[PDB]
RNA sequence: AAGAUGAUGAGGUUAAUAGGUUCGAGGUGGAAGCAUGGUGACAUGUGGAGCUGACGAAUACUAAUCGAUCGAAGACUUAAU
RNA sequence: GUACGCGAGCUGGGUUCAGAACGUCGUGAGACAGUUCGGUCCCUAUCCGUCGUGGGCGUAGGAAAUUUGAGAGGAGCUGUC
RNA sequence: GUGAGUCGCGAAAGACGGGUGAGAAUCCCGUCCACCGAUUGACUAAGGUUUCCAGAGGAAGGCUCGUCCGCUCUGGGUUAG
RNA sequence: CCGAUAGUGAACCAGUACCGUGAGGGAAAGGUGAAAAGCACCCCGGAAGGGGAGUGAAAUAGAACCUGAAACCGUGUGCUU
RNA sequence: UUAAGUUAUUAAGGGCGCACGGUGGAUGCCUUGGCACUAGAAGCCGAUGAAGGACGUUACUAACGACGAUAUGCUUUGGGGA
């Protein structure tokens, strides 16, 4: 329904250690000399 | 639904206008009350 | 079998892509649908190749009644060049034609995008 | 040495920024242009605008090469709120809070 | 074969993982077209025909690339040795 | 027995509402030892708890497999011939 | 500030191509598909009072975006025996 | 006697903007600098904006411009977990 | 090498303190404007058409103010002197 209290600082961090992003994977081109994605294309 | 104030021009001119107020002496002291304070607008 | 909108909706989705891709002869999608529809295009491939009065009344099933075509001041309503153009190029081979590129990702809906021939 | 680049008040929020922040705090340029152009994300094109000024400032007043250059320190802070409102059932209303955001990067070399 | 996600499991070209192909199982119930006979609606023969989602064998024909990351070098003390 | 277990799980027939009527008491407004038809049941679950499922670290070098059982839980019915 | 990057993002079928553009699921053209059809169609009156047209813009709004707009700037548009 | 949440309700385009049909109710809102000398010109970018450059005694006084606290929000790190 | 025993390193992330920014606009200083009073003056206008308003006038004017188709003011007399 609605919580009792003030949720600190402390928990608010500790409730977002796994909010993160993982970084994308990345390969240089075949002779174009610039990174792009793993089984994409380049465009 | 049917809302409230459902407007028209000529009711409106009419009795929340001007010659009505300035055709009774209650009218006339409303405006008077309008004045001291300085309104841009009557009847309104 | 997959699911991307409602039943009618799909079908007819399904029907204007293969009747797309064959003007211009590859498009640009979302992933899933260019599967779906790798399933469809390879069955008409397939079905094209025999040539038979029975196999234009079956492909008619999916391709629409009309789409009219222009490339050299001429006319093709996307079945005459079927089964004239199309399955003479791959009477050698067999069906499975139509690779997928994963060209890239959206902006707005940060979509997989891709595009088929 | 060092170098530096901004925007100001731009019109993103900070936490949906502050991520695209924490991949980059620490890694080499061109690695992390690469690591922002690709992320299917609104905060990026933005800040690769902020970046690249960095090196171009960095090359053009401070004499710099691109090579030794990585990203020590990256950040951003709260700029104004836009304050709007939604209506809401019976009468009632609640309100937006939109917000800004001023961004920094410093490039160094870590050099003299 | 798992499943909300992630996880799990089969697989990733030295390859049958999925798709398609050809076959098949089962389902459906005699395709279109032709010919015949009926003025006709209709039937008969072509013919267990033809069609077929998830199912099942062979088939690299297509796509699973290339690439990148993480990850130990063995504490001390005593007793055997 | 556990808020005569449980309404941030359900229902609302009853019941402490507004209407109306019957008997009765009251001069009257109106009210009952009573009776009768109808009469709106809100909530995006914060913490604890619970059901499930995962990341990190540790387990004195770093990994793939297999497994013991400290303990815990579930099962525990009965008839006829 | 927390709640929370959560609830919601206000009925409904769109898809493709080509262009413009710093940049397009959303803008313009074309193509097909679908929806209303005693009516989401058409002419009027009340009512509002410049929203109308064209050219430029895209910080604010527009429940996303936006090269676009009933938004911003400049100019222009309403004729009665 | 006040020196900007005080003093007028109002230090500024105030009985205005706005709410209401209408009597009527009714706001908030001060400070660049000595002087505008208000950042030529260069670089990045579409612009916004920034860094350089310079004016000025000073720009961490550059117009959402004297000072600029706290909440709150981040960055980094010495001890610890 | 073998056994027995003890101990740590880790920090995903958080904590305490220190430094540096950011928001936001308190405090400090100032004042254009107000408050209450003194002394004095004055204390009503209007058919000779009031008070108050609308609409319009500047080369460029959206508003405030001035003004009224002689319109962002005309003539006169006095003062001032750029």
């Amino acid at each position: 329904a609605v919580p009792k209290r003030r949720t600190s600082k402390t928990r608010k961090n500790k409730r977002r250690t796994h909010f993160k992003i993982s970084v994308p994977g990345m390969t240089e081109c075949p002779n174009c000399g610039r990174e792009y994605k793993l089984s994409h294309r380049v465009c | 639904v049917k809302r409230t104030y459902q407007p028209n021009k000529r009711k409106h001119s009419k009795v929340h206008g001007f010659r009505k107020r300035m055709s009774t002496k209650n009218g006339r002291k409303v405006l008077a009350r309008r004045r001291r304070k300085g309104r841009k607008v009557l009847s309104a | 079998r997959k699911l991307g909108r409602t039943s009618d909706q799909r079908k007819a989705m399904l029907r204007d892509l293969a009747t797309s891709l064959i003007i211009s002869e590859r498009i640009e999608t979302t992933e899933a649908r260019a599967k779906e529809v790798r399933s469809v295009v390879e069955k008409l491939i397939t079905l094209g190749k025999k040539g038979d009065l029975a196999s234009r009344r079956n492909a008619a099933k999916t391709l629409r009644n009309v789409e009219i075509l222009n490339e050299d001041e001429t006319t093709q309503t996307a079945l005459q060049k079927l089964f004239g153009e199309i399955a003479e190029r791959y009477t050698e081979r067999q069906g499975g034609y139509t690779r997928i590129l994963k060209q890239g990702p959206r902006r707005g809906d940060g979509a997989e995008s891709v595009i088929i021939e | 040495m060092e170098a530096k680049a901004v925007a100001r008040t731009i019109r993103i929020a900070p936490r949906k920024v502050r991520l695209v922040l924490d991949l980059i705090r620490g890694k080499n340029a061109a690695e992390a242009i690469a690591i922002l152009k690709l992320t299917n994300k609104a905060s990026s094109p933005v800040i690769e605008k902020v970046l690249m000024s960095a090196l171009a400032n960095a090359e053009h007043n401070y004499d710099m090469n691109t090579d030794e250059l990585v990203v020590k320190e990256a950040y951003a802070n709260e700029g104004p709120t836009l304050k709007r409102f939604r209506p809401r059932a019976q009468g009632r209303a609640s309100a937006i809070n939109k917000r800004t955001s001023h961004i920094t990067i410093v490039v160094s070399d870590g050099k003299e």
